[PDB]
RNA sequence: GUCUACGGCCAUACCUAGGCGAAAACACCAGUUCCCGUCCGAUCACUGCAGUUAAGCGUCUGAGGGCCUCGUUAGUACUAUGGUUGGAGACAACAUGGGAAUCCGGGGUGCUGUAGGC
RNA sequence: UGACAUUGUCAGGUGGGGAGUUUGGCUGGGGCGGCACAUCUGUUAAAAGAUAACGCAGGUGUCCUAAGGGGGACUCAUCGAGAAUCUCGAGUAGAAUAAAAGGGUAAAAGUCCCCUUGAUUUUGAUUUUCAGUGUGAAUACAAACCAUGAAAGUGUGGCCUAUCGAUCCUUUGUUCCCUCGAAAUUUGAGGACAGAGGUGCCAGAAAAGUUACCACAGGGAUAACUGGCUUCAGCCAAGACGUUGCAUUCUUCGAUGUCGGCUCUUCCUAUCAUACCGAAUUCGGUAAGCGU
RNA sequence: CGAAACCACAGCCUGGGGAACGGGCCAGGCAAAAUCAGCGGGGAAAGAAGACCCUGUUGAGCUUGACUCUAGUUUGACAUU
RNA sequence: UCUGCCCAGUGCUCGAAUGUCAAAGUGAAGAAAUUCAACCAAGCGCGGGUAAACGGCAAG
RNA sequence: GUAGAGAUUCUGACGUGCAAAUCGAUCUUCAAAUUUGGGUAUAGGGGCGAAAGACUAAUCGAACCAUCUAGUAGCUGGUUCCUGCCGAAGUUUCCCUCAGGAUAGCAGAAACUCAGAUCAGUUUUAUGAGGUAAAGCGAAUGAUUAGAGGUACCUAUUCUCAAACUUUAAAUAUGUAAGACGCCCUUGUCGCUUAAUUGGACGUGGGCCAUCGAAUGAGAGUUUCUAGUGGGCCAUUUUUGGUAAGCAGAACUGGCGAUGCGGGAUGAACCGAACGUGAGGUUAAGGUGCCGGAAUGUACGCUCAUCAGACACCAGAAAAGGUGUUAGUUCGAACUAGCCCUGAAAAUGGAUGGCGCUUAAGCGUACUACCCAUACCUCACCGUCUGGGUUA
RNA sequence: UGAAAGUGAAUGCAGGUGGGAACGCCCUGGCGUGCACCAUCGACCGACCCGGAAGUUUGUCAAUGGAAGGGUUUGAGU
C-alpha cells in the first residue's frame, strides 16, 4: 500500500478543531521499560525456585500486522493515531501512479 | 446432532407471544433534531394548557 | 456447507425483473411516508446502498421514523417462541405504499358516509362485511336452451 | 462417456413425406430408464430385420429416445405415453413395421406398446387433414419433412414460398 | 386537432421498408468577433436567419419482426388432503379442493398531467 | 607446596545422572490423512425464513493514494465494408467493473480527464450471525470539520455479498488532567481515555515419544471376535448384440474360549458313481436309496 | 464319615416375532410318580468389574534433541589473604 | 584365517579468530535511582585428530 | 554313573490337589566357576544381579507398615412410605467441548395485573412477496438428430434434453390490514420544517357513538425463583451420499421414548382409540367353519394348482411363456386382459396362527344380520378444578 | 457518583401524557377523581464533552477558582 507522507485532515487538537496539514508517520512499538510494574511483578516472580511461571508464546500465526498512522498537526504539534488494514508491503510517499 | 423436528411444537406450547404493544414509544429511535424539537414543542404545549386552566 | 454473508441465496430474490432492468422509475422518490403508514418491503437490487436483510424482503411493516432518503419500518420477526420487534431503516427505493391500507381508508370513508345518510333517513345501516352468501332459488328457462345429453367418450389412441 | 447409440434416422431418411403415409410408434407404457446400449441394440434389430424383410428404401426409422441423464454411461429417461421409436412405411409394410417393432420390444426393458398413429407419416395433422391441405395446396415438401402455410408473416414472403395455395 | 417545454406509466411507445405533413413551432443551416474546447467550432460554446422539408420529427401502409391483451392449449401438466385402494416395484386410478406453460388463432400498435404556441 | 589451592556466597555454562509435568479436538473404532476448527458465492434445499453429511463445484487471512470521494465528457464486446493504424455503418451489453462465484450497472457503477483526502472527530440508534451476549461486517441519521459541483446533491473507504482478535501484560496518542496518602520540588511510577502488539485450535492453555512389563475408571455411546443385515439359469434373432432373475456398528467389553486336524452324527441337491429311461465311447430327465 | 463350586426363577421340543440364535411371549408337537449308572449336545454352563481395542483434559515404567528445573561439574568474581 | 573404504553428520579430543557474553570491576552523563560505552573467563563459533566411537558404503 | 545338586520330555498324574508348584517315569550335572550349615555386611528410586526387569519373607516394571486420606471421580453401582394435582427434553449459542458444563427453550410452584377485552398452529375479504413442480428449446445460454435451400457456413425447418440453463410459472406453506390509540371539524405549542401557520409531530375543545365496521371460538397477559434435559428413535410424504442395507445425513406432520387398551397369530412407534371405580346400551379398526364371542349368511362370477390360495404395514420376487381356462379387441388368425401353472433354485421337523378348506372356510364385487375396546352415550360413586350460595 | 482529586439530588402540588384500583356523581353508560404498576415526555445529582461569570491571593496581565448556559450521551441515582 502507498501512503503519502503529508495529507490535509481534521485535527482534534484544542486550538485546531478544522482540518489541518498532518506529516504521517508509521507508529513504532518504543522500549519495553524495566521499570514499568507488570515487569517488576513478572521479575520478583520468577526469581526463586520454581522454574518458568508465566505462560511464553510460540504459536505465531499471523504474518502482518495492522499499519498505524501517527498524524503530526504542523500548526500546533498535535499527535493523533489512525489505524489501517493490514498489508505486506508498506511504503510512505512514494512515486504516484502512472 | 441437529434437527428440527421437536422445537416447533417446543415454540408453540406457550404461543408465539407477541410483545405488549404501548400507546406511546420512546423517542430514541428518532431522528436527535426531530426529538429535540419535541422537547420544546411539547414543553411549550404544557405550558399552554397549564396558563389556559389558571386563567379559565 | 452454508457460507452465512448478508446476500447469500438471494440470486432469484434481488434479481431485477426480466426487461425491468436498468434506470429506476422517479415516482418512487416523489411519496411521502409518514409515521403510522403500512408499507412493503421489496428489495430493489439497483441501488445497494440501505438494503434489508433478505427476510425483509416480502414483509409488511408499519413505518415509524422518517429520515432524508430512508424510512424506518417496524417488522415481526419470530425467534424461537416469540415476536421480536425489528426496525429496519430501509431506503425508499426498497419501499412502496401497501394498497390494503389504501383500500381499508377507502372503506373507512365509505362507511362514515354510508353511515351519514342512514342516520340522516332514520334508518339502520348494514356496515360490516358478510362471507358469501349460499346461493339463493332462482329458475332456469330452457327456451332456446334445450339440455343436450352427454355420454363418456370411448378411449382413443392420439399421442 | 459417449453414447452407444449414434445414429438416430434409418433407412430411406432422405424420402419425402407423401409417398411414407403409415406411421406407427414403439411407445413406452412404464416410466423407467433405458440405456443408451440397449437403444443400440434394438436399432440395429430393427435396421436389420426391416432391411431384410422390406429392403432398404421401404421404410424410415427414426429412434426418439436420446440418452442424455448420466448413471459411466448413459440412459434415457422416459415417460409414460413416450414415444421410443417410429417407423413410417406405406401401407403395404404394416405386417411388416409392426413384427419389426414387436421383435425389438425384447431388446427394452418395461412394457412397451405398438400402435399405429393416426398422424400422417412425422406431420402434426390426421391422415384426412393432411389429404384436405395437400389438396388445398397448403402444404410444400422440404427433403424429409414438409413446410405448413401459416397465417403470420408478409403476403409476398408466404406467396413466394406457396405459389399454387388458393386463399379464399 | 397540431407543435414546443417539463414530465408520469416506460415497446400498444421498439426495429424495418414505403407513402404523406398546410399554419406555427421544431430541426437542418450560415459564421468563428467574443465566453468556451478540441488534431479539427465537425462535437461542445457563442452570433444570426439565407434557403430546405432531404433527414430528425409527426402520421399512414405491411395478413412485416417484436410487444400487449382475449380465447385454444386445458380442467390438460402439476399439486394439498384421504383410503386395511390397485400394482412385485415402477407407477396408476379414484374421493374432496387448487389449477398453470409453450404451440396455435382473434384483436391492438401508446395513453395521459401542467404550462403554453398555431 | 604456598598466599595460589581448599572452602564460603553469588554469576555464566554444562547437566535424561535425577526430578515434576505434558505430548489438541473432530473422526462411519482409533492411528496415518484432510480441516468439513474462523470464513464467502453457486448448489444439497423441497418458490417466506430456517435446514445436515469427511455432500458438490470453487474461494478467503489479501490487493489499492486510487483500484477511495465528487463533477464533466464519452460508449463497450464484436461483425461488415476500405485505405502502406483510423474511417463510418450497425451494435441490450454478447465487454469491462483488483481478486472466488452470483447479483447490479449504458448521457453509468464502464473507459479517459479535472479537482480531492467522507479511508477524519464525537455520539447514541439499528441490521446480520444471536443467548437478540461478545466479535466481525453493515444501514440510516445527529453534532462538528471539509472535499466536490454552476447547482440540486453526493461522500464516514473499495457497486453489493468474505478479507478477522478478549482479560492480563507491554507500548503509543491525549489532558495547561488525577494519585504516590505528614509537607513540598524534581525524576520515576501508578491511573482515566483512544489505539496497537496476539492468541488461525481464530469466545483466545505454555507442552516430544514409548510400552510385547504394563496399570485404572469405564465403554457394546467404540473396533478385532463371533450373530444379524447388505453384495449360474431364463428370454429376444445375427450363441455375439442386448435384456430378466437366483459396507454397516443393531447384539455382546462385571469375558459367548480364537484356525486346522482327529473323532462322530445329521441334513440339503446345485448328481461323481450306481438304478431307470431319453437324445448323436458324448449330452440330458426322474433320483439324495447306498457309497464317495 | 462328609464337603465345595454354583443358584433371579427355573428346567421337553419346533416355528414365529423380538436388543437381529427363547426354558418362559405367540402358534403348534405334546404331557404320568419316584429313581440308578453313565454322559458331555445344551443351559449363549462355572471361574474374573476383557488382559485385545477405544474413551478419560486417569496413571505409570522407559526414552530423547519435548516443556520447566536439578545433584554434580567447568569458569569468573569477591571474601579467607 | 582375515578384519575393506569413509571424519560428511553426530559424539569425543587438543590449537585458534576476537566472533560471543553474565556477575563483579572500569569510563562518561545525572541531583540520584541509573543510562550509555569499553572490556571478560568458560561454554560455543572457527582449525586439527579420531570409526576394534555412534554410524554410513565424506566414501561408493 | 550312586549320595548330593538340578529340572528336559511325557505338554503323564493331579488340577475345589498330598501340595497357593507336588507326584511318577524319563532326563541334566556329580571332585569343582561344586554342594552346603552358622556367623557377618549391603535396604526401597535403594540393595543385589554369569543379566531373566531376575531376586529383595507365597508381595517386585519400584517390597512391606502406619499416616497425610473419608486423596480425587466429566466414569460405574445403589439411593428407603402413601395418595392427589401438574408434567418434560435430547434442540440453539459458547467452551482443549464431542461420556461434561454454562446458556436459551421445554417444565413446576408462588404471585401480580387486565377484561369484553386483546388474542388465535383457522377460515374469509383486501393486498404483497417467492422462482419449486410443471412448462419451454421454430426464446437467451448449454448439449444433441435429420435432411432441403442459399453458398466450412447462412435461411426456413426438424428430432430430443438440462441439479449449478430459462421468457413464463403453479399447489401447499408465507407478511400485513380489516378502526374508538377510530372518524370528522375546530384549535394551541415548537428552537424542527417551509417561499409562508406551509408542513410535521404531539395536543386542546367539540361532533358521529357497540352492525364499533368479516366468519368462528375462547377470558387474557406479565413477572419471580428453580428442577430435569442438552445419546434419541419410528412412520407418512419430499430427498441427499451410497452397488446395496434393519445403512449414513436432512425437511413437514404425527407417534414411541413417557402409553396402557381393542385389532394386525405374536412385535416400542402399523390400524382404531388415549386410561379414575363400576352398571347398562351402542360402536371403531378387525372380524363371524372349529380353536373364538359373532351368518357352514344372501347375489353373481373366476380358480383345480404332483406339495393352490388366503387381507394393508409384512415377512418378500422378474422378464418371457402355456394345445390351462374364462372373457374381450381387430382383421380362421393375430392379439389384449383376469385366475392358475411354468420360470422358481438348501441344508433339525413345521407353519395362511393351528385344524382343515375346493357350487370354499380361496379370489373380485355388492348386500343385509351379527360379534366387542378402558372409545362414545345415560346413571351411580371417588377425587381434582371451577362457579353460585351460607350470621342462621 | 467517579479510577481518582472531588462534587453531591424540588421551575411545578416533588412535574406532564396513556391505561388503571377504589370512591363520588348523573341519566346501562356518562362525568369527576386517580392508589399500585408498567409505556412515555421532561426536571434534578454525579461522571464525560464543552463553556470561563463571580469570588480567593499569590504571580492581578496572572495564579487559583470554578457559577450561568450547553449536550439529549453515561450511572448499580433523586
Amino acid at each position: 500500500v502507498n501512503i503519502p507522507k503529508t495529507r490535509k485532515t481534521y485535527c482534534p487538537g484544542k486550538n485546531c478543531r478544522k482540518h489541518t496539514v498532518h506529516r504521517v508517520t508509521q507508529y513504532k512499538k518504543g522500549p519495553d521499560s524495566k521499570l514499568a510494574q507488570g515487569k517488576r511483578r513478572y521479575d520478583r516472580k520468577q526469581s526463586g525456585f520454581g522454574g518458568q511461571t508465566k505462560p511464553v508464546f510460540h504459536k505465531k500465526a499471523k504474518v502482518t500486522k495492522k499499519v498505524v498512522l501517527r498524524l503530526e498537526c504542523v500548526s500546533c504539534k498535535y499527535k493523533n493515531q489512525l489505524v489501517l488494514k493490514r498489508c505486506k508491503h508498506f511504503e510512505l510517499g512514494g512515486e504516484k501512479k502512472t | 446432532n441437529h434437527t428440527n423436528h421437536n422445537q416447533n411444537k417446543k415454540a408453540h406450547r406457550n404461543g408465539i407471544k407477541r410483545p405488549q404493544k404501548h400507546r406511546y414509544d420512546s423517542l430514541k429511535y428518532r431522528d436527535a433534531k426531530f426529538r429535540r424539537n419535541q422537547k420544546f414543542a411539547n414543553r411549550g404545549t404544557v405550558e399552554a394548557i397549564r396558563q389556559a386552566k389558571a386563567s379559565a | 456447507p452454508h457460507s452465512y454473508g448478508i446476500r447469500a441465496r438471494t440470486r432469484y430474490t434481488f434479481q431485477r425483473g426480466f426487461r425491468e432492468h436498468g434506470q429506476i422509475r422517479l415516482s418512487t422518490y416523489l411519496k411521502t411516508y409518514k409515521v403510522g403508514d403500512i408499507v412493503d418491503i421489496k428489495v430493489n437490487g439497483a441501488v445497494q446502498k440501505g438494503m434489508p436483510h433478505k427476510y425483509y424482503h416480502g414483509k409488511t411493516g408499519v413505518v415509524y421514523n422518517v429520515t432524508q432518503s430512508s424510512v424506518g419500518v417496524l417488522i415481526y420477526k419470530v425467534v424461537g417462541n416469540r415476536y421480536m420487534e425489528k426496525r429496519v431503516n430501509v431506503r425508499i427505493e426498497h419501499v412502496k405504499h401497501s394498497k390494503c391500507r389504501q383500500d381499508f381508508l377507502d372503506r373507512v370513508k365509505a362507511n362514515e358516509a354510508k353511515r351519514k345518510e342512514a342516520k340522516a333517513q332514520g334508518k339502520t345501516v348494514q356496515l360490516r362485511r358478510q362471507p358469501a352468501p349460499p346461493a339463493k332459488a332462482h329458475f332456469v328457462s330452457t327456451e332456446n336452451n334445450e339440455p343436450v345429453t352427454l355420454h363418456p367418450v370411448a378411449y382413443d389412441t392420439t399421442i | 462417456p459417449d453414447s452407444k447409440i449414434r445414429i438416430f434416422d434409418l433407412g430411406r431418411k432422405r424420402a419425402g413425406v407423401d409417398e411414407f403415409p403409415l406411421c406407427i410408434h414403439l411407445v413406452s407404457n412404464e416410466y423407467e430408464q433405458i440405456t443408451s446400449e440397449a437403444l443400440e441394440a434394438a436399432r440395429i434389430c430393427a435396421n436389420k430385420y426391416l432391411v431384410k424383410i422390406g429392403g432398404k428404401d421401404s421404410f424410415h426409422l427414426r429412434v426418439r429416445a436420446h440418452p442424455f441423464h448420466v448413471v459411466n454411461g448413459l440412459v434415457a429417461r422416459v415417460n409414460i405415453g413416450q414415444i421410443l421409436m417410429s417407423v413410417r412405411t406405406k401401407d403395404s409394410s404394416r405386417a411388416t413395421a409392426i413384427e419389426a417393432l414387436r421383435r425389438c420390444q425384447y431388446k427394452f426393458p418395461g412394457q412397451q406398446r405398438i400402435i399405429v398413429s393416426k398422424k400422417w407419416g412425422f406431420s402434426q395433422y390426421a391422415r384426412d387433414e393432411y389429404i384436405e391441405k395437400r389438396s388445398r395446396g397448403e402444404i410444400i415438401p422440404d427433403g424429409c419433412y414438409a413446410k405448413f402455410l401459416n397465417k403470420r408473416g408478409s403476403l409476398q414472403e408466404k406467396l413466394d414460398l406457396f405459389p399454387e395455395a388458393s386463399f379464399n
